[PDB]
RNA sequence: UCAACCUAUUCUCAAACUUUAAAUGGGUAAGAAGCCCGGCUCGCUGGUGUGGAGCCGGGCGUGGAAUGCGAGUGCCUAGUGG
RNA sequence: CCAGAAAAGGUGUUGGUUGAUAUAGACAGCAGGAUGGUGGCCAUGGAAGUCGGAAUCCGCUAAGGAGUGUGUAACAACUCAC
RNA sequence: GCUCAGGGAGGACAGAAACCUCCCGUGGAGCAGAAGGGCAAAAGCUCGCUUGAUCUUGAUUUUCAGUACGAAUACAGACCG
RNA sequence: GUCUACGGCCAUACCACCCUGAACGCGCCCGAUCUCGUCUGAUCUCGGAAGCUAAGCAGGGUCGGGCCUGGUUAGUACUUGGAUGGGAGACCGCCUGGGAAUACCGGGUGCUGUAGGCUU
């Protein structure tokens, strides 16, 4: 044989890594240089912008840490963008770049620095950077948080980058892994990064599609179909939405059912259960070995 | 000819008949080895 | 060839065992601990004898082996040559050193390995003999005339419990008989009321 | 004669605890140090700038200035026959707040909100801390049944 | 029934040919691997050195390729007509996957060529399950569970029932 | 069968082994240099008269464990270093 | 401190623990028995209970071991357990 | 971006050991060396770019008389990666 | 009742196997044109929503291993201070205070912060 290798001995020695890295959602490595404030700085809270894409939703909030737990200060999130017409959709780079924008409008309103730094009202896709205006109050600055994205260029994680910066907020960046950097040549095609943006990927893999195979065409944008959104109504749609965004920006809170209290799953048995559980046990394997012998 | 090489005998005895002082409590410590970038902000601070 | 064990008697020196540090060590010449009928079931030896220390001092390797060649020699003679069991629960592990001289002198003194002993707390078992209850005398006899192989002063005690066991002899076919412990050879196997419940079934079955 | 290193005979003294390898947690870094925090010191040997020595592990002193990621601080260290009080530079790791202020802090504000209450009272309430004093006198209620006899127990050689 | 998720497939069927010496031996049994697969291999350096082979450390002595999908699913239904449908008990891994090997590459639709060469060739086929993409996946890795694995059994009911392949027992 | 191997058991150990882990011991704290308000200044930090620090002005004594005792501070200096 | 002793022993004497047997008459002590199969099997030149290896029963019994010791070439003769 | 030492089951030649693959794997590896500490989405292994191995004034720690040198720790001003 | 995103303390949360998971999620899943990266769209990146709790995950179970917390072991081992105490010594008893750890026997099996849903 061999030896066990998960042995008593081993449960014994053995040390579990953090609640958060074996889930493996927190990368502690960088969230330890992403978010301790220097000591000089004295409780000054040190803002960063964390953007988790999901399979059906991009999670965009902005939060800061404290000892028993960061606070978030503002969300936004990918499925209230048809609030401002953007039915479906949700998870590409459009909708990233849109909720960006919500979130950095949203926690403007919050600040009440709305009419101040107020950003790229037309997209363009460009280096931008939101200067501080003297006399009013200074420009709000967080640090962006990618978690565990393989940050290469022409990702999510920087399409919500480039919806927060034109939305108004001072994020340190640059164009490098914004998608239009052509890599073998080191320059930004900022006309590539502005259709990326408004979804040309999108709509000129959709015009793509309708042509050779159309089939497939409904298997790959089935409820673009249904809900009626088609290549040339695409870029106004998003600029709409964009109009829409930087409009009305609050948002509210759906107001609270009351509940049934229903247990929808199976509540923890005492004691008294479980040690009259293996006393009938052990009385059932007597009584079914007494007369089976 | 060897010696006896290290000893602490008498030490204590030498410490305590003066007594081990404890340092001079004073108000208003210095401002020796402290953040320069920050002592020039109390610089000016004082100044102005 | 060794020095008198007059010399190497008190527990001096930090114990000092054979080791990646002290090498060279010379096999101390005990090396048969345990003998008799050693090949034997719990159930056919209940009584057990045992030498007990009543000094805190140093036994050598050699005197442990010297005692138990007088202890085994006496009960093949008298018990029947697989009627015992004797374990001698002493290894030894401090090993002592030497400064031999040839002149030097006592300049750069740390000695060379010389021998193993054995360092004994106050009442401790050096030896111990298992048999029937029928030979209790002669292990009383056995453990006497094995006391003068050693130095100091040893006491000879017969215990309360079954065998090489920890459990007590008025209690030890009880609980076989509600098969709380089951016999593995020379000691038993304690069953808590803590495992998973088929090795209950598989022992109740 | 014994080496000089700064960091000789403390295999056990920096050595982290058992199960307690790893990452070190990050309460440990947002905690704010300001000036005058009477704090501890207690070496980590999962990071190594910033150490303190080995003569400072357990000791006890005052925050005089406070850096991006370090905290200078007072400690009364003791050189043959008298006591330096000396300033070293630590990193935030190796150094902890000490408990050993805030139960007067929080007996400070207690009594000065007890002496504000009963002050409009005229009742004179004790602040002081009087030390343990002697038992005063209680009856034993021998309900019912007497007190149980004790004896000797008899020696057994049980080894 | 059945829930068409534990729905047994082929998840990757990786080749190598180990020539076991550098140069063009193995520089051409790369090229019968692009033969095969249509794409590049890549050469695997050896781990350590002993003399008794005749490799030393770091030297090119292996070349291998990884397929996948319909690709992977011709290869492999090419070398089962090699080996006639018909594989051991011995063959399949105690996880669940299994290989075997083709003693020359001519068989399995390489025109032989003189400057090529002969090379026998291995193949060994990793069936995947709906679902083992959380292994390696990067951000909430896991393990995937007791139900979910591929005992041995599976397989060889899957490669009796797939291809209607004779297992022999050995 | 003899062995290695494997699984629960068992006898005996460690200055340069260790999960646990004392006694004696080592820091710090036991208020007026402390608290509690109001207002300035700053070229540092800053979504934010945010943060921190320094200043002014005011109010608080039941002097905040026991015991004991005057304390601080500076020159010059012999002998000693088996 | 500190100026001298141990293992081991003693039917000297004094305490103490534990277990036996004893008016169904014990411990001594003086007297009477101490038998048969049988000179039990292996062996050995000879071993008859008595140098050796394993067994170790029965009968008659108030009671006697296939023998505790002295003896013998081997017996005999004596003695002991009972 | 990866995960090590080792082990189990497999796969043409191939074996005790060459290469491919699956699974277990709290470190039993590696970090130049002596040992000790420390380390697992790293301090290890592999890639890309590099010269913070640079210019400069103070403070502090270590040995210590509370002196040097060596070594190291916080800062600060530049130029940079 | 519960989940997601980010957390705090880091096993009362780990590990093995079994059972159940309404809704919203989280996932698995379908693809490779574009961004991106590989031998390989497995991973990573990008575009989706035909299918599905099978797995991940969540809740529960195991006279479960572990871990955590108590009892016993134990006023035992060790120990501050003391004697013109014993003992040839080794070491031991006492006075004054402090006081552990296995084996063995019980009990527990994540709490919680910020933000947003679901149970209309
Ligand atoms: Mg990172
Ligand atoms: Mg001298
Ligand atoms: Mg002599
Ligand atoms: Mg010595
Ligand atoms: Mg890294
Ligand atoms: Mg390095
Ligand atoms: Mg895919
Ligand atoms: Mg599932
Ligand atoms: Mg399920
Ligand atoms: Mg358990
Ligand atoms: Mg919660
Ligand atoms: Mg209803």
């Amino acid at each position: 044989f061999v030896k066990v290798v998960k042995n008593k001995a081993y449960f014994k020695r053995y040390q579990v890594k953090f609640r958060r890295r074996r889930e493996g959602k927190t990368d502690y490595y960088a969230r330890k240089r992403l978010v301790i404030q220097d000591k000089n700085k004295y409780n000054t809270p040190k803002y960063r912008m964390i953007v988790r894409v999901t399979n059906r939703d991009i999670i965009c909030q902005i939060a800061y840490a404290r000892i028993e737990g960061d606070m978030i200060v503002c969300a936004a999130y990918a499925h209230e963008l048809p609030k401002y017409g953007v039915k479906v959709g949700l998870t590409n780079y459009a909708a990233a770049y849109c909720t960006g924008l919500l979130l950095a409008r949203r926690l403007l309103n919050r600040f009440g620095m709305d009419k101040i730094y107020e950003g790229q009202v037309e997209v363009t896709g460009d280096e931008y950077n939101v200067e501080s205006i003297d006399g009013q109050p200074g420009a709000f600055t967080c640090y962006l948080d990618a978690g565990l994205a393989r940050t290469t260029t022409g990702n999510k994680v920087f399409g919500a980058l480039k919806g927060a910066v034109d939305g108004g907020l001072s994020i340190p960046h640059s164009t490098k892994r914004f998608p239009g950097y052509d890599s073998e040549s080191k320059e930004f095609n900022a006309e590539v990064h502005r259709k990326h943006i408004m979804g040309q990927n999108v709509a000129d893999y959709m015009r793509y599609l309708m042509e050779e195979d159309e089939d497939a065409y409904k298997k790959q944008f089935s409820q673009y179909i249904k809900n009626n959104v088609t290549p040339d109504m695409m870029e106004e749609m998003y600029k709409k939405a964009h109009a829409a965004i930087r409009e009305n920006p609050v948002y509210e809170k759906k107001p609270k059912r009351e509940v049934k209290k229903k247990r929808w799953n199976r509540p923890k048995m005492s004691l008294a259960q479980k040690k009259d559980r293996v006393a009938q046990k052990k009385a059932s394997f007597l009584r079914a070995q007494e007369r089976a012998a | 000819a060897k010696s006896k090489n290290h000893t602490t005998h008498n030490q204590s005895r030498k410490w305590h008949r003066n007594g081990i002082k404890k340092p001079r409590s004073q108000r208003y410590e210095s401002l020796k080895g402290v953040d320069p970038k920050f002592l020039r902000n109390m610089r000016f601070a004082k100044k102005h | 060839g060794r020095r008198p064990a007059r010399c190497y008697r008190y527990c001096k020196n930090k114990p000092y065992p054979k080791s990646r540090f002290c090498r060279g060590v010379p096999d101390a010449k005990i090396r048969i601990f345990d003998l008799g009928r050693k090949k034997a079931k719990v159930d056919e030896f209940p009584l057990c004898g045992h030498m007990v220390s009543d000094e805190y001092e140093q036994l050598s390797s050699e005197a442990l082996e010297a005692a138990r060649i007088c202890a085994n020699k006496y009960m093949v003679k008298s018990c029947g040559k697989d009627g015992f069991h004797i374990r001698v629960r002493l290894h030894p592990f401090h090993v002592i050193r030497i400064n031999k001289m040839l002149q030097t002198g006592m300049r750069g003194a740390f000695g060379k390995p010389q021998g193993t002993v054995a360092r004994v707390h106050i009442g401790q078992v050096i030896m111990s003999i298992r048999t029937k209850l029928q030979n209790k005398e002669h292990v009383v006899e056995a453990l006497r005339r094995a006391k003068f192989k050693f130095p100091g002063r040893q006491k000879i005690h017969i215990s309360k419990k079954w065998g090489f066991t920890k459990f007590n002899a008025d209690e030890f076919e009880d609980m076989v008989a509600e098969k709380r412990l089951i016999p593995d050879g020379c000691g038993v196997k304690y069953i808590p009321n803590r495992g998973p419940l088929d090795k209950w079934r598989a022992l109740h079955s | 004669t014994n080496t000089k290193g700064k960091r000789r005979g403390t295999r056990y003294m920096f050595s982290r605890p058992f199960r307690k390898h790893g990452v070190v947690p990050l309460a440990t870094y947002m905690r704010i140090y300001k000036k005058g925090d009477i704090v501890d010191i207690k070496g980590m040997g999962t990071v190594q700038k910033g150490m303190p020595h080995k003569c400072y592990h357990g000791k006890t002193g005052r925050v005089y200035n406070v850096t991006q990621h370090a905290v200078g601080i007072v400690v009364n260290k003791q050189v043959k026959g008298k006591i330096l009080a000396k300033r070293i530079n630590v990193r935030i790791e190796h150094i902890k707040h000490s408990k050993s202020r805030d139960s007067f802090l929080k007996r400070v504000k207690e009594n000065d909100q007890k002496k504000k209450e009963a002050k409009e009272k005229g009742t004179w309430v004790q602040l002081k801390r009087q030390p343990a004093p002697p038992r005063e006198a209680h009856f034993v209620r021998t309900n019912g049944k007497e007190p149980e006899l004790l004896e000797p127990i008899p020696y057994e050689f049980m080894a | 029934k059945e829930n068409p998720m534990r729905e047994l497939r082929i998840r990757k069927l990786c080749l190598n040919i180990c020539v076991g010496e550098s140069g063009d031996r193995l520089t051409r049994a790369a090229k019968v691997l692009e033969q095969l697969t249509g794409q590049t291999p890549v050469f695997s350096k050896a781990r350590y050195t002993v003399r008794s082979f005749g490799i030393r450390r770091n030297e090119k002595i292996a070349v291998h390729c990884t397929v996948r999908g319909a690709k992977a699913e011709e290869i492999l239904e090419k070398g089962l007509k090699v080996r006639e449908y018909e594989l051991r008990k011995n063959n399949f891994s105690d996880t669940g996957n299994f290989g075997f090997g083709i003693q020359e590459h001519i068989d399995l639709g390489i025109k032989y060529d003189p400057s090529i060469g002969i090379y026998g060739l291995d193949f060994y086929v990793v069936l995947g399950r709906p679902g083992f993409s959380i292994a390696d996946k990067k951000r909430r890795t896991g393990c995937i569970g007791a139900k979910h694995r591929i005992s041995k059994e599976e397989a060889m009911r899957w490669f009796q029932q797939k291809y209607d392949g004779i297992i022999l027992p050995g």
